[PDB]
This record gives C-alpha cells, sequence and structure tokens, in this order.
C-alpha cells in the first residue's frame, strides 16, 4: 500500500473516535494539511464492524462533492489503519448546535441546501446514506457542510434489520417498521436535520425508546411557534410516513423557503 | 502476481436473457470477502454503483476467494462496463479488469 506514516508530519489530535483517534497531518512534499484517522483492526473486529468499514470506505473512495468529506487514500500496518482525510477545521455542526443552541434560518437553509446537493450527486450514483445526525456532519474553511461518516448503503430497494437499537432518532418510520426502503430514507433525514437546525433538538425526542418508537412510526411532532410557515411547510413535506409522497430532491432544492434564505445554489 | 480474474472480459447477450460476472481474488493469503459491483452504462461517463436486489443477484465464495454477480432478465439500458472494486482483508484495493456488456433486442 503506497502511502506510508513516514509520508506525514502529525500533530495534535483533532478527536477521538470509537476505534482510535484522528490526528492533524501534513504531506510532507506538498506541506498540504488533512487529516490522518486511526483505526485499531482488533477494536473494529470485536465490534465486528470491520467487514462493513471495508464494504463503507471502498465506496466513499469513489465520492467527490464538495460536500462529502473527500477521503485521499489509506495505508495500514499490523495492527492500525490509516485514513488520510480532508481536513474539516471548524469541526462539527453538532458542537455548533451545542454552541449556538439553534441556527437561524439562512444558515439552516444553507446547510440543507448543502446536504441536498450532496445527496444528489449521490443519487446519480446509485449511492444513498443511513441515518443523517449533526455529529457526522463537519465544516469546512468557509464553513461549508460536510457529510463526514462514510455511512453509504449497498443494497436499494431493502428490508434488513436495521441495528434500531443506538438512537432512534434520525430513523425513518419504513426503517423502523422493518418495511423495505431505499433512497427516500435519505429526505426523511433532511427533514430530521431541518428541524433540529432550526429548534435544536431532533424532532421525534422522547424519553423512552419506546415513546421516541411510537413517535417516529405515528409522525407525531409539533413545531415551536417561532418555527416559520415556509421551514414548517417543508419540514411537514419532508417527515411523510410514506416515503413516496416525500418531494424529490430537485423540489427541496427548488422550495420557497429554501430559495429565499440559501446563501448557496444547486449542483 | 496477486490479481483479481473478472469473467468474462466481453458479453454480448439478447435482451431477457442473464449474465453472471465472476471475480477471483488469485494468488494472495488477503480474502475477498466483501466486493462492491460498478458499472459505467455505454456512452454515460458517470460510474454507478449496483445495487442489490431485485434483478441483480450475488454470491460469495469463502473457499475460493471469489464473488459473482449475475443479472437477470437483460435490458437494453444495461448495456455499459461492469467491475468488481474492493478492499480485501488485508485492506488492499483490489479491482478486475472489467466486463463489457452489450445487450441488443
Ligand atoms: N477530517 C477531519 N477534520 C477535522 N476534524 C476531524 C476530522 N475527522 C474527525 N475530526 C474530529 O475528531 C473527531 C473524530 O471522531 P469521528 O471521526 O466522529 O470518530 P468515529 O469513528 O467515532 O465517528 C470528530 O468528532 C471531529 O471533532
Amino acid at each position: 500500500r503506497q502511502w506510508a506514516l513516514e509520508d506525514f508530519e502529525i500533530g495534535r489530535p483533532l478527536g477521538k473516535g470509537k476505534f482510535g483517534n484522528v490526528y492533524l497531518a501534513r504531506e510532507k512534499q506538498s506541506k498540504f494539511i488533512l487529516a490522518l484517522k486511526v483505526l485499531f483492526k482488533a477494536q473494529l473486529e470485536k465490534a465486528g464492524v470491520e467487514h462493513q468499514l471495508r464494504r463503507e470506505v471502498e465506496i466513499q473512495s469513489h465520492l467527490r462533492h464538495p460536500n462529502i468529506l473527500r477521503l485521499y487514500g489509506y495505508f495500514h500496518d499490523a495492527t492500525r489503519v490509516y485514513l488520510i482525510l480532508e481536513y474539516a477545521p471548524l469541526g462539527t455542526v453538532y458542537r455548533e448546535l451545542q454552541k449556538l443552541s439553534k441556527f437561524d434560518e439562512q444558515r439552516t437553509a444553507t446547510y440543507i441546501t448543502e446536504l441536498a446537493n450532496a445527496l444528489s450527486y449521490c443519487h446519480s450514483k446509485r449511492v444513498i446514506h443511513r441515518d443523517i445526525k449533526p455529529e457526522n456532519l463537519l465544516l469546512g474553511s468557509a464553513g461549508e457542510l460536510k457529510i463526514a461518516d462514510f455511512g453509504w448503503s449497498v443494497h436499494a430497494p431493502s428490508s434488513r434489520r436495521t441495528t434500531l437499537a443506538g438512537t432512534l432518532d434520525y430513523l425513518p418510520p419504513e426503517m423502523i417498521e422493518g418495511r423495505m426502503h431505499d433512497e427516500k430514507v435519505d429526505l426523511w433525514s433532511l427533514g430530521v436535520l431541518c428541524y433540529e437546525f432550526l429548534v435544536g433538538k431532533p424532532p421525534f425526542e422522547a424519553n423512552t425508546y419506546q415513546e421516541t418508537y411510537k413517535r417516529i412510526s405515528r409522525v407525531e411532532f409539533t413545531f415551536p411557534d417561532f418555527v416559520t410557515e415556509g421551514a414548517r411547510d417543508l419540514i411537514s413535506r419532508l417527515l411523510k410516513h410514506n416515503p413516496s409522497q416525500r418531494p424529490m430532491l430537485r423540489e427541496v432544492l427548488e422550495h420557497p423557503w429554501i430559495t429565499a434564505n440559501s446563501s448557496k445554489p444547486s449542483n | 502476481m496477486a490479481r483479481v480474474d473478472q469473467t468474462p472480459r466481453i458479453a454480448t447477450k439478447e435482451t431477457g436473457e442473464s449474465l453472471t460476472i465472476n471475480c477471483v481474488l488469485r494468488d494472495t493469503a488477503c480474502a475477498l470477502d466483501s466486493t462492491n459491483w460498478y458499472r459505467t452504462k455505454l456512452g454515460s461517463t458517470k460510474e454507478q454503483t449496483i445495487s442489490i436486489g431485485g434483478r441483480y443477484s450475488e454470491t460469495v465464495d469463502e473457499g475460493s476467494n471469489s464473488a459473482s454477480l449475475t443479472i437477470r432478465d437483460l435490458r437494453v439500458e444495461d448495456s455499459g462496463t461492469y467491475k468488481c472494486k474492493a478492499i480485501d482483508s488485508c485492506w488492499l484495493s483490489r479491482e478486475g479488469a472489467g466486463t463489457v456488456l452489450t445487450v441488443k433486442g
């Protein structure tokens, strides 16, 4: 495997992941700054995710889009896998949401546009995402959103029992009801994110798993009074129980609330 | 010497027929346990993932270090170049040389 650790200067940790740390790094010949994600093979294997991650990394290697974190390459030694990643200097959308409590309409519409552009590019390659959480979205130097979790699939359409345990909050009804799912799951994800960005919490949040499950299955959510008519409309269209009733990504990108408030355009 | 043999290299089929593509990872102890399938349709420049399910099925044979793709009820739209692309159990990149499929109809 041609890249090797000595190709890079290593700096401070950017964060600690489940299977290892992510470091600030610099390729020595170009001085290009990037991120080096370290994963311990034994840790992946014991978690039973080692096969799945190799599938996801292969998929990720084809995805070149301004709002998808770039995978530059990878290499390994006897105990560790190293992923060479685009460096996202402004951290996670999760942290930004913690800092600001909630996002204004222009920031929100702009993120949704960037997500829709990314997902539109993916769908054109017959690639679908799993659940999209704020913690898995990173921010680039100009504050541009990057889908960063390699959470790609693989099979469409599909009926295959998801880890439902974990966090239900971001899963669409058809996945928690054990029904068939396809690329329409990504539109549900956009609705949950649009809501969480504006409100500060996801719309089906409850105190127990069983309660959250019912909220999602029955699509029981309400809006704070400050959420405007245009946002309510878009979110309500995305959070349809019936996946086929959800809009196309192009329709999201063309929604009056998005076009009035987004500082970014389509493609 | 380690390599992927993808067969057949060229396939010409009539509509409604079937195609099976085999990929075998040879001369290495690394395991081909998780291959993804890709297609660039004739005329297009866009590489797409092949979704498994429906007309598209796959098998993997641990013992022979191989994986296969079968497409049923072939359509003219299916014409294009198909590849297995994978990261083997050694975390090394592997890919077949491709199958150029032409469907007439
Ligand atoms: N490419 C990157 N650029 C900048 N910071 C990153 C990058 N990747 C990860 N980080 C930081 O390090 C943490 C790494 O954890 P993450 O990639 O979420 O690990 P996990 O495998 O547990 O999801 C993130 O929360 C983020 O703060």
